[PDB]
């Protein structure tokens, strides 16, 4: 059904009589009440029109977060690629268990320090089993068939799109079970979409330190089965392992239960 | 509406006080899809033989247990035609309807939140515990970080001593893949974690049972190993 | 073809070329539990920490619910609004209303009795705009009477001077506060013979059909 | 070429290198709330 | 169809000449096996199956094998061919999986069905992908090679293999 | 007519050089009707599973060799999910396709009488010899009396070395009762006695294998027993 | 014939009977067998939309890849064109035997370290027979006729399209046969399609190192008669000689044939 | 002028300066597999 705007208010008046009851419920049903606030005060006739579109999960999750943070202090690092090294952004996408989506990642590339001068880079996606760049000349830089994007520093920063790239139906942010038939536990083989590699292009030793920060946009997102919040902070980047000892609670505590 | 029965296959299950039948996220199993198959093998389809409700241990409550939990299809796995049958191949696909009973006498008090969370991952052998089953240890995080206070947006039942004695849950397959293996995943686990720990004054029924009755509903495999 | 640059170029925001130019997704399958609107999980209850004590930290089973006793006095108080820290950070409702600024809509709060059978007793349940002191001052406002099925349902009507409602804190924008929820024995509790002197209560919240939400934020 | 995840503007040939437009506003009550 | 490299031996790298096929002599045990994955590192690398579904990532569909006698017109004898989901030990415990009975015209044209918990597979190896392995392919001796007097005693069989119709490739890249 | 191919379930078997298919009696397998059936328990079939080609153990022919028998259902009870199905019902109903391969070179010679005699009794353990097979002692009366030069009364298809190298029995379920046990009584048994013996010059392929191959057409089954 | 997705499966059940045999096979035919999955093992129906746009000779050979390197460490150089320089697109384009298509090609320019400096550079394509330039002052760069490219280092890579440009219908990357009635060998007069050179404009001398470096792109692509791959390292530019010592199997080789 | 090698954008004059679109979906079974 379509909900445009939420429901407006219908007038009302007192009611004495027996047999029916609203106010009462069954929570033990599991079912949360349907009673409407005509039935327990009265109220007046009120036409609303707040509109629900600032609720979509597309408005909701259209918003770039920092994803990783690449430092070039040989001249070349091959990251591998992975979305939850961060909570700004795990807390959000974790709340759903499976999504698909399809994700556009910007770059923006400047020196420790913010200065920028000008230099080429070279960034290219390797898919998994695709070989794997070794040194800042290597063979695996002809970029015969994997994509490849070439940019200088006092460029603006790159936009390209990725589309859904999962073997599976959709994505999955848990993984009850071994893929193989004790750190191997939690491990989908539907994540690993590969890995990532920068370089500078020169085959000389590049004279300034390189920092790289990606920031990845979502569209044409479809959630399923959502799931409770993470109430704890992080402590690895693959498991929901969490401080034993300092257990947070949800709430922030009071003095007294009566004041 | 608080009498209900359920027969399916050759058991028979009856309540004369129970609450209504929660389905989790009103689907109810069925088959799978031509449209959506992507095995080529012919499918089985055992039908009567394992929609035999299967009833697991008994545990025992106590005035100070923290809680339980469960992992399926791994309860059932080793036990029954169903055990037998998914030893010997490689694909799977069914529902499940679980049963959850526990009958005190009309002057104790307690509460027991009987929630099905799909896809339930641990974090700190016995992430599979079996049909045994194992317990909780930080029941306020559930062992996963994660507030048990919004428990209650999966599908769930009450059990409260007060009205009803018994919850029923009707859980379709939900995955990713329309077909999955039996012996390297867990389509989703079962919480039971008592919020209102019980309490009696002396000289009553002191043990009190737990038991838990489940049946697959639409069971179909495919591939035929040797034995796994 | 002549062109006019315009302030603004170059200004990456927040809020493009494809890479691959033959891929062909896998197609899609029917999962139940689809959610089309994140507005659906607020309109789900889900548990209240109403004793968020001091001492109830190292031992947070005990925070979910509150004691009902022998004893006309109050047995619990606590703020309505969902923003603001306090009891409403455990629930969905609160943790999603952290995401965004502006709220508008009715609440609604359901309770549930967990003591014994034989245990009966009337308690009454009243919502204050803007703390009561007594019973007699305290039934002025909205209040419900709740008798021990058991799960009363207290709705909480959307008054404010404001179309749309911001998060309640101390300073400005304690302009913003919604009201002060109290309950109060309207009966004693009477429990016969060989029968527990004490009952638990726990409470549930959630959010009515009106919800509505704007101004995303990161918290 | 349709191949996307699921009124948008596209300038590719490509379907998943595109803006969404005005999401969908649709949403249905009974089946969380009250799936008895 | 292409050739298949099953005696992939480590004494034959300096005669590959040998490397194209198997011998059957006269003995019911076994007399080859393989992995069925056309991406992994192995006998499928020489098949230009393989070596164009080294260029992509993911790939699906059945896949057909065809195998030839090239023994002697006097030679007879009855060889199983199965194929096994995610080793067999022995005959009876293979031939519960899909199986062949093949019978010495010869060309027996065994099939691989498609059966994967996904729609599209990745190229298998050690490690998380270990999930994605397709099964193991299998040959027994139904009967023993039976030849007559005045013949050679030993035969060789060549593998070929080949795609079915509904095969498909996405996600390509460079080897 | 030389040629012939059976593809029944995940199995395949081909022939370059086979006689015809013998039907036993002139009756195709088929299933239990309502008007013939007295369960009231609502029967399964597995229908793909059980219908997988099973070859047995592989008998070396000798020049002086007697003869190999074998019970059934008894060979397929401790193998497969048949077995693991059969230890788990109490009735059971199907048929049978029964396929014997033993193939020679062009300069062997001998013969084989391949011939099923429904309910063997023996005469003076040995009874059900399961998946290995038995072997007899005193061919010319089969151990029971009988003479074997009248056993073409029975569903039979000779298997000589010059024609022809296997032979194929499709023997629908015969018993006086609709349904029967697995684990308590033999519905048939099959005979192979050699007639003409192998002979052959020194220097050819000693090594002759006999391989038998069956199939269960059309199995239902009844009742859920524990083990057994 | 148009067919946009792989075959759909039938349904089937058990087959019984003499004479029709789907299994039995002739290779020595050199056919390959035309039988189903639904001719040997029971089926279900599975319908399945799984797309063939992405094994398109033109997506797959749609792919920008290196060609050359050029250094300047007398201030120009005259490079002959030619695209058998590197393994990673030799392979792929080696696997037809004729093919005609549409060139796009993309010239990176940068210094050795990968710093980009402000200079004008100047390239022209040279055709067969034309004056070739000798010096960085050469009167062959007033190009009355051929075409030439001017561009800053600093500015964007430059992106030019080349028409098919050989006299026969198709270029041949195979000529067994002699161009004259042993080095001669191999050599297709219609693959030579001239040369190509760069400068610095200025008459003076260039204080700065220049490296490019050339990606071509294909489009409109036409292939005929694929031939088998390469399995041994190139040792030549022009002939597809090979170490005749160590000869790679094509095969990893493993322990035991029955393991 | 019409120019090329073999539903696409062009910018200029020449018919070889455009971008290939939806890539033709057409194979013939028939012609290596059974050639006979």
């Amino acid at each position: 059904q379509v909900l445009p705007t939420a429901a407006n208010t219908e007038a009302s008046s007192h009611r004495l009589g027996t047999g029916v009851v609203p106010a009462l419920q069954a929570a033990e049903t599991g079912a949360s009440s349907n009673a409407s606030d005509k039935n327990l005060i009265e109220t007046r006739c009120v036409l609303n029109h707040h509109s629900t579109q600032e609720t979509a999960i597309g408005n909701f999750f259209s918003r770039a977060g920092l994803v990783s943070i690449i430092t070039m202090p040989d001249g070349y690092v091959n990251w591998d690629i992975d979305l939850m090294g961060y909570a700004q952004l795990r807390r959000k996408c974790e709340l759903f268990t499976y999504m698909r989506f399809d994700a556009e990642f910007t770059f923006v590339v400047a020196k420790p320090n913010g200065v920028l001068v000008p230099q080429l880079l070279q960034y290219m996606y390797v898919p998994p089993g695709a070989p794997k760049p070794t040194s800042r000349d290597s063979f695996a830089w002809q970029t015969a068939t994997n994509p490849s994007v070439f940019v200088k520093m006092t460029d603006p920063p790159a936009q390209v799109s990725v589309p859904f790239m999962s073997p599976a139906s959709a994505y999955q942010w848990f993984y009850d079970g071994y893929p193989t038939f004790d750190l191997d536990y939690g491990q989908c083989p539907n994540n690993m979409m590969g890995t990532f590699s920068i370089r500078t292009v020169g085959t000389e030793k590049s004279p300034h330190s390189i920092t790289l920060r990606v920031y990845m946009r979502i569209k044409h997102v479809r959630a399923w089965i959502p799931r409770p919040l993470r109430n704890q902070p992080y402590l690895f980047k693959t498991n929901p392992n969490y401080k034993g000892n300092d257990i947070k609670c949800t709430s922030t505590s009071r003095d007294k239960i009566t004041t | 509406d608080r009498v209900a029965q359920l027969t399916i296959g050759n058991s028979t299950i009856t309540t004369q006080e129970a609450a209504n039948i929660v389905i989790a996220y009103g689907e109810w199993p069925e088959y799978c899809p031509d449209t959506d198959a992507t095995a080529v093998d012919k499918p089985t389809r055992p039908d009567v033989s394992v929609n035999r409700f299967f009833t697991l241990d008994t545990k025992s409550w106590a005035k100070d247990s923290k809680g339980w939990y469960w992992k399926f299809p791994d309860v059932l796995t080793e036990v029954g035609v169903f055990g037998q049958n998914a030893q010997f191949h490689y694909l799977y696909r069914s529902g499940f309807c679980v049963h959850v009973q526990c009958n005190a006498s009309k002057f104790h008090q307690g509460a027991l939140l009987v929630a099905v969370l799909p896809e339930y991952v641990l974090g700190t052998a016995t992430t599979q515990p079996g049909q045994v089953g194992a317990v909780l240890t930080h029941p306020y995080v559930l062992d996963a970080g994660i507030p048990l206070s919004q428990l209650t947006v999966c599908p769930h039942q009450w059990i409260n001593l007060r009205t009803n004695n018994c919850a029923t849950i009707i859980v379709p397959y939900m995955n990713t893949v329309p077909f999955d293996s039996a012996l390297n995943h867990c389509n989703f686990g079962l919480l039971v974690i008592p919020v209102v720990p019980l309490d009696f004054n002396a000289g009553a029924t002191s043990e009190i049972p737990i038991t838990v009755t489940i049946a697959p509903m639409c069971a179909e495999f495919a591939g035929l190993r040797q034995a796994v | 073809i002549p062109t006019e640059l315009k302030p603004g170029t170059n200004q990456f925001l927040t809020t493009s070329a494809p890479i691959l130019p033959g891929f062909h997704p896998t197609p899609p399958i029917h999962i139940p539990g689809e959610v089309h609107n994140l507005l659906e999980i607020c309109r789900v209850e889900t548990i209240l920490e109403v004793n968020n004590l001091k001492t109830n930290e190292t031992t947070p089973m005990q925070r979910l619910c509150f004691p009902v006793s022998v004893q006309g006095e109050l047995c619990a108080a606590f703020r309505a609004d969902p923003g603001r820290d306090g009891p409403w950070q455990s629930t969905i409702l609160g943790q999603l209303c952290r995401y965004y600024t502006q709220w508008s809509g009715s609440l609604e709060v359901t309770f549930m009795f967990a003591g014994s059978f034989m245990a009966t007793g009337k308690m009454l349940i009243a919502y204050t705009p803007p703390v009561p002191a007594d019973r007699i001052t305290a039934m002025l406002g909205t209040h419900v009477i709740w008798d021990f099925q058991s799960s009363v349902t207290l709705v909480v009507p959307w008054i404010s001077n404001t179309h749309y409602r911001a998060h309640a804190r101390a300073g400005y924008f304690d302009y913003y506060t919604t009201g002060i929820i109290t309950i109060w024995y309207q009966t004693n509790y009477v429990v016969p013979i060989g029968a527990p002197t004490t009952a638990y209560i726990v409470a549930l919240a959630a959010a009515q059909d009106n919800f509505t939400m704007k101004l995303c934020k990161d918290t | 070429n349709s191949n996307s995840a699921s009124t948008t503007i596209n300038y590719y040939k490509d379907a998943y290198a595109a803006s969404a437009g005005r999401q969908d506003m649709s949403q249905d009550p009974k089946k969380f709330t009250d799936p008895v």
